[PDB]
RNA sequence: UGUCAUGCUUCGCGUGGAGAAUGACGUAGCAUGCU
RNA sequence: AGCAUGCUACGUCAUUCUCCACGCGAAGCAUG
């Protein structure tokens, strides 16, 4: 204590700060935190262990701890100088540290110190790395950087769910606590570049350089030159803090006058749609030093690749302006000298104002087309109709079309008694069984269809990291490059059923099939034609499912117009057809799981893995959750096979027309119009392949994440050590795209990271040794990746992982997979869940299905899809098939007895002995068809 | 005996229902909550004494049944 | 430890001149590196500050490419006998990377003042 | 076989036996052979034509079958739905659902559902003395296999009766639809 | 076509046989009277066959002519329906309002979420809970969207009129929540 | 009120190949007529 | 020997069923 307090005063300089020893000077403190590094060695945002600091704490009066720390470090005599010479020009800064610069004495040697005064004890980085690396069992910094800032107590995380958005909504109250905090740093960070400008500095801001004040305080890697022209580097910095700016909310003082929290919100003019001017003030204000150039209305953008640049920056800025303000824009024409009101254009959330090309005031007489087009629109409907203020939901009610509010029910399902019956004669249904019934028909109340749809308060303003995103939609499109596509005609389009609705109000004259007939292919294709330089909003309605599960849970579906679904089956139907035709590719929609099929996917995914493991994962709130960026990109990849069909404005245009009509829109759900905030639509014609997209995405992503935030100081392989810092230029160094890399990347993803896709439903073989040491993602990288990008939190219980490929996957599309003997080989065979099978058999849903002799083709098609239970070794699993072909004998025998009484004829010509016996079952699974 | 209560009570769900007992919101919401909770109980004495309360709403409407006929049957 | 970058840079004479036409030869010094498809331009030298264009030489047939430039920032150098004082401009549309690079090499190359 | 035309596939048949016989005379044996292909085709064609009638009766038979037992079906799913119901309630044989079926069939029954808590309150509309000597023994009410304590007793015209008055003596003193409020015990 | 040539022809090819009979002898012409009978019955067969081919193509083509006459009478009726639909729902549009913020635009575009807000003649509110209900329609005169609202009538779920009076802290677990108000602008 | 895709089973009407049978023109063996 | 007629064999055109390949309708089951 003789050399230590010497120090000790010392550091204290001249400031009158009262200084504790938290770590002593001679000896040094250590600590773990958040790190962006490039140099050309290492390369990544990863977490990595300091020494060189010695801190120390301030006491304010009456001897109580604060949050400020002088952190002393010792420095070689030449960085010594450059230090002090860079500082002692943006000393003057308001956002820069205070520094003190001293020579001490230490074992008979000068040794110099650079002195930080005043800094909170967390970075901006720290910040950044928890809230995108989460795991619920380690989250101490998140949970102190909460308590310190008064977010919340230390009484918050004795809760069940405190990190649940599902569970706990209010966490978002408390990350919204961190918003003004975040927004005054990127206030202190434009000072910060403008001085650097002035002063002729040139260098790159990294995130931890800046602590939770917004205070900057690292100068070693920055050069000088002519005063007046600097060069400030901001890539990862705004990239990598961006999905933070919208978890907490920062830009929420924006909607008060003069940006104050304290004083009244701003009252807009009512008929103001246009905000161009507010959104270019808002980039210049926060992110003027970014360099690419920012398209207010994305109509006047360059490529895809800046749609997605532009809309980030949109989505971010429309949160500010006032919600009455989006939707279709409507003018008044006249048509016969009488007065409508017609959409002629549209304000985007993402895209901002589109104004259609062709319209036309002063109509005479409207044919087909034009009565189609203006009664598809909900212009109308919703002018011509009363007011709603609809208290049971919290999303933005449009109208009321009716007098009324429709309440529709669910009825409870029909009883099969005589299988029942039969069953129970046959031992099944008892007390310790392995086989029982858990599949029923659930009925609802009238409140079900307002309470599901209430759902979509789960999706939310998600800002997404660009630099990262646009990295990975080009790593995306090579898994789809074996395909084809393009625009179809009229005469090509093949339609499966012509007896399905039409959506509304076109189901108050007939089905599909009115129009399709009614409509020669001149008139489809001008629709078509005119959809392309023009916007068609549309009405969805919401309608109840009546079908068995295992959840009390009632379940919605999207009805769109016809409009929507004529128009867009010409533009995707031709790549959609070829999706579904290839065979060996990782999107396995189109293929069967009969004659063989299921073993020749499986061993196409296992392919050549080395130490591999099987993995499969869930999403939490698909269709509810999905952000709004996600399905722009799904649907930007889908429409770059339409390269010398259309141009660049067409394509803007379908893209509007389905973001319109799709992702944002107006819904019917009783009776009443409401308003879509995002997700996705069931009854799309692009469902399936945009959810499959979507799955793509998100792997990669995690993968991208596990490899960049490792070491890199300890990757023994040498090739996966330049894969890393390759990849760190490839993102947020490079700007044009390296045709080069996503190459190598794709073949590394491929020959260890193998998917097979379907929809929403994934499953992945994995090399072993590869992820215990970080360098492909695992379980915890797709939690992590779904809580800053996907706003869900992915629970390790709907996960499962599997160590022993002999036994196949745990689950794929509802299915168990058995390795079985079939002939002098081993295959794999999928099984079900025999309670679904019996509760198949048991409850229908029509009073006309439960007289079985009206019904063998039912059971035949159960059998077939409960055969492979036979080669169970549990035996009660064996006995759900013969119990079937049992009582299909049985139904034969009554109706043969029946034709015999009420009629005279025994019927002549048979061959129905084949439906009862197991040679007709086998051959459904066996390969040669 | 817990998968035929299981299924006595969608038999007796349809019975109801049959009755027009859709008309009244409270009895319909109070029928779909039994019913359900009859569908999702591991234990079954609260089954049963959910369908002495579901069997109670079939029996509080006199005239819609003739029960004398039917216990004679 | 997050560096500016370490690419080192290449010369190349060409000239230019104040408008699309009126380019005369052999007025300027570019500065490029090669080790992408080709030769990227990345900044222009000159001793004059009226210029507002320049015409490189396009390696294919009968190409000539008209690449606009930026307003000129001044420089002191002293490599020569003594002081010199150049103006620079730089490719209109270049992100601030590669300025960094350009300027961190030419500072290191001539003390500047 | 069996059909009109049929015979001469036969008759010629047994020509064919005489055909192998009598050292195969050339002539008669062709011929023969060529007549005999003859009757066979037109009859073979004649079988081809009865197939396809009976092919489509019998698939007409089959439609009208499948139309009455729908129809069949659809008509009779009110009665039908009783007595599975009540079949069903038998076979389970449990005590309370005995209890208020009895009591329901007797005229006794409830006003409300059933509540499953230890204070609710349960109506019960008794209709003659006799279910109230079966049920009630003083100031407990015995129902759906459980106590109830009567807070309340109502005669058919509103009015609070007491539990002293309601006993054989003063049996036809009172209107007889009696409501009881209980609370379970 | 094929009916003249059998009931003309065959009755020489049936002759041709019968004259056969009539001889016995003339077992050359057996062999002429099987060319004349083979003759007859393949031009037969071939006429037939053509005739029938005809009668099936004629079938088609008018089956195919009555659907495509079918589909042209059902245009007609969704084109009249969708007219009728324009029309009805254009004369329910107060033009004095709907004028004023059309005109009171910059260039007469607007958007569509304001029009109810600013024009609609009445107003619906559904309301779930009994605190609800205290928040925000309270009494017989309520305010919302800057305007003045009186109410007009109020009804539950089952469409049964419910009396202002009704609507109380006590009564409240006797009602069919939710409950739906509809309000007149005032003026 | 009853959406989008994919797969399989059953029944019914239509087009193109191969096997068996019946009828006219060409080539081979034997017999009769003209020479 | 040449031509014609008769008997027995091989090569092209019209019908009768029998199996495959391919279209259009009707019903049903399963999956996301
Ligand atoms: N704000 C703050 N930061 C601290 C503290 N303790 C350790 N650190 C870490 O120390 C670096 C500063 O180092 P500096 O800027 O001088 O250069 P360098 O070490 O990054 S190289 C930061 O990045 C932090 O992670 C503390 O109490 N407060
Ligand atoms: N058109 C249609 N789509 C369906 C249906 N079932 C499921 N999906 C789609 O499959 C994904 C996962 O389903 P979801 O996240 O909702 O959870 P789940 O337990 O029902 S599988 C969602 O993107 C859904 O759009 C359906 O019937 N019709
Ligand atoms: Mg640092
Ligand atoms: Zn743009
Ligand atoms: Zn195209």
């Amino acid at each position: 204590s003789a050399d230590a307090q010497s120090f000790l005063n010392r550091v204290c300089g001249v400031s009158a700060a009262r200084l504790t020893p938290c770590g002593t000077g001679t000896s040094t403190d250590v600590v773990y935190r958040a790190f962006d590094i490039y140099n050309d060695k290492v390369a990544g945002f990863a977490k990595f262990l300091k020494t060189n600091c010695c801190r120390f704490q301030e006491k304010d009066e009456d001897d109580n701890l604060i949050d400020s720390y002088f952190v002393v470090k010792r420095h070689t005599f030449s960085n010594y100088q450059h230090e002090e010479t860079i500082y002692n020009l943006l000393k003057d800064c308001p956002a820069v540290a205070k520094h003190d610069f001293f020579k001490f004495r230490i074992d008979g040697d000068m040794v110099p110190h650079i002195s930080r005064q005043r800094l909170t004890k967390y970075t901006m980085a720290d910040l950044v790395y928890a809230l995108r690396h989460f795991d619920e069992g380690n989250c101490d910094t998140l949970k102190e950087i909460l308590v310190t800032y008064n977010c919340c107590d230390d009484d918050y995380f004795n809760k069940k769910d405190w990190y649940d958005f599902v569970e706990n909504p209010d966490i978002l109250r408390v990350y919204a606590n961190l918003g003004e905090r975040v927004r005054q740093a990127l206030l202190k960070t434009v000072q910060f570049c403008d001085a650097m400008r002035n002063a002729g500095i040139v260098g790159v801001l990294t995130l931890d350089n800046q602590d939770l004040n917004g205070n900057w305080y690292d100068f070693g890697d920055f050069i000088q030159t002519t005063p007046g022209s600097g060069v400030p580097v901001v890539d990862s910095y705004y990239s990598l803090l961006m999905p933070i700016l919208t978890l907490t909310r920062a830009l929420t003082a924006e909607s008060h006058v003069d940006t104050d929290l304290t004083k009244p919100y701003i009252k807009w003019d009512l008929l103001k749609y246009d905000f161009t001017e507010e959104r270019l003030k808002l980039f210049d204000r926060y992110f003027k030093y970014w360099d690419q150039t920012y398209h207010p209305n994305c109509v006047n953008c360059l490529d895809d690749r800046c749609i997605l640049h532009c809309a980030n920056f949109n989505v971010l800025f429309s949160t500010v302006f006032p919600p009455t303000s989006f939707g279709p824009l409507v003018r008044k024409i006249f048509v016969d000298g009488v007065p409508f009101v017609v959409s002629t254009g549209y304000h985007f959330r993402e895209l901002g104002v589109v104004h259609n090309q062709d319209v036309n005031l002063h109509s005479s007489r409207l044919s087909f087309k034009e009565l189609l087009v203006y009664a598809a629109d909900p212009a109308m409907h919703a002018a011509s109709g009363n007011l709603l203020l609809d208290k049971r939901t919290t999303c933005f009610s449009v109208a009321a079309l009716t007098n009324n509010v429709a309440f529709q029910t669910v009825k409870p399902g029909n009883f099969n008694k005589d299988f029942y019956d039969f069953a129970v004669s046959k031992g099944f249904f008892k007390e310790g069984s392995s086989v029982e019934l858990k599949h029923f028909f659930f009925a609802q109340d009238g409140n079900a269809a307002i309470s599901d749809y209430d759902y979509y308060r789960y999706n939310l303003p998600t800002m997404c990291d660009i630099r990262q995103l646009l990295f990975v939609v080009e790593v995306v499109d090579k898994y789809f490059d074996c395909y084809d596509g393009g625009c179809i005609n009229a005469n090509q389009v093949i339609v499966n059923n012509l007896d399905k609705s039409a959506g509304f109000p076109f189901n108050k004259w007939g089905k599909a099939r009115l129009y399709y007939d009614s409509m020669s292919y001149e008139d489809q294709d001008a629709l078509f034609a005119y959809t392309k330089r023009n916007v068609i909003p549309t009405i969805t309605q919401m309608n109840l499912k009546y079908a068995i599960s295992a959840k009390n849970r009632a379940r919605t579906v999207a009805g769109v117009s016809i409009c929507s679904t004529m128009t867009n089956r010409q533009f995707h139907q031709k790549l959609l057809k070829s999706i579904a035709a290839t065979r060996g590719a990782t999107v396995v929609i189109g293929t069967s799981k009969f004659y063989g099929g299921w073993h020749n996917m499986l061993k196409t995914v296992y392919s050549d893995v080395e130490n591999p493991h099987l993995m499969g994962w869930d999403y939490p709130k698909c269709d509810r959750a999905m952000p709004n960026m996600l399905r722009i990109m799904a649907s930007l990849v889908l429409a770059r096979k339409h390269t010398t069909c259309c141009s660049l404005s067409h394509r803007f245009y379908r893209l509007a027309n389905e973001c319109a009509q799709v992702l944002s829109e107006m819904v019917m759900c009783g009776g009443s119009l409401y308003v879509k905030p995002g997700g996705t639509s069931s009854g799309d014609a692009t469902t399936a392949y945009a959810n499959s997209v979507f799955n793509i995405c998100q792997a990669v992503t995690a993968n991208v994440n596990a490899l960049l935030s490792t070491d890199g100081n300890k990757i023994a392989d040498k090739y996966v050590r330049n894969l890393q810092h390759r990849l760190y230029e490839c993102l947020y160094r490079n700007r044009d795209v390296d045709t080069d890399f996503v190459n190598e990347f794709y073949a590394y993803l491929r020959k260890h990271f193998s998917m097979m896709i379907l929809s929403d439903d994934a499953v992945v073989c994995f090399n072993s040794t590869y992820a215990s040491q970080g360098l492909v993602a695992s379980i915890k990288n797709f939690k992590s990746v779904l809580y800053y990008q996907n706003n869900v939190f992915m629970s390790e219980a709907k996960c499962w992982t599997e160590t022993d490929l002999t036994k196949g996957p745990h689950e794929f599309c509802s299915q168990h997979t058995m390795l079985v003997k079939q002939g002098d080989d081993y295959v794999y065979l999928p099984y079900p869940d025999p309670s679904r099978i019996l509760g198949a058999g048991c409850f229908v849903d029509d009073i006309v299905k439960t007289d079985g002799t009206l019904m063998i083709e039912r059971f035949v098609s159960l059998a077939i899809d409960a055969y492979p239970l036979t080669k169970h070794p549990n035996q009660e699993y064996a006995d759900v098939f013969h119990l079937y072909l049992q009582y299909i004998r049985k139904l034969h025998d009554e109706l043969t007895g029946h034709m015999l009484d009420m009629y005279s004829v025994m019927l002549t010509n048979d061959n129905t002995s084949r439906y009862w016996e197991p040679e007709f079952y086998e051959a459904m699974y066996t390969p040669h068809t | 005996k817990m998968s035929d209560v299981k299924c006595t009570s969608v038999v007796l769900l349809s019975v109801l229902q049959q009755l027009r007992v859709e008309s009244s919101s409270k009895l319909w919401a109070q029928c779909v909550q039994l019913h359900n909770d009859i569908l999702l109980a591991k234990d079954t004495t609260e089954a049963f004494e959910k369908m002495v309360s579901l069997l109670s709403v079939l029996l509080s409407m006199q005239g819609a049944v003739d029960i004398n006929k039917l216990c004679e049957e | 430890n997050n560096e500016l970058s370490p690419v080192a840079l290449r010369q190349m004479s060409c000239a230019a001149g104040t408008t699309q036409t009126a380019c005369t030869d052999d007025n300027a010094l570019a500065y490029y590196n090669t080790t992408k498809g080709g030769r990227f331009v990345l900044a222009l030298l000159s001793d004059l500050q009226d210029l507002k264009w320049a015409r490189f030489p396009k390696s294919d047939g009968t190409g000539t490419i008209y690449t606009e430039l930026e307003p000129p920032c001044r420089f002191v150098t002293d490599t020569p006998k003594g002081p010199k004082v150049k103006y620079l401009y730089f490719i209109k549309g270049l992100n601030n990377l590669n300025r960094g690079m350009v300027l961190g090499s030419l500072a290191a190359t001539v003390r500047l003042q | 076989s069996s059909l009109p035309s049929y015979a001469a596939f036969a008759t010629a048949q047994e020509a064919y036996e005489q055909a192998v016989a009598n050292g195969d005379s050339e002539v008669v044996l062709k011929k023969l052979k060529k007549s005999l292909n003859v009757a066979k085709s037109e009859f073979d064609r004649d079988a081809a034509m009865q197939r396809k009638l009976e092919k489509m009766a019998d698939q007409a038979m089959t439609q009208m079958y499948k139309q009455a037992r729908s129809e069949d079906k659809r008509a009779k799913v009110t009665s039908a739905m009783q007595t599975m119901l009540f079949t069903m309630l038998r076979k389970l044989d449990n005590d309370a659902l005995n209890n208020i079926i009895n009591n329901a069939r007797d005229g006794c029954v409830p006003l409300n559902i059933i509540p499953l808590t230890t204070a609710a309150k349960l109506m019960v509309v008794i209709p003659d003395y006799n279910t109230y000597k079966n049920t009630c023994d003083g100031t407990t009410f015995t129902y759906a296999s459980a106590l109830w304590e009567i807070q309340q007793v109502v005669d058919a015209d509103s009015k609070i009766v007491q539990l002293s008055e309601i006993s054989m003596d003063n049996s036809p003193n009172l209107a007889w639809p009696l409501i009881v409020t209980a609370l379970r015990a």
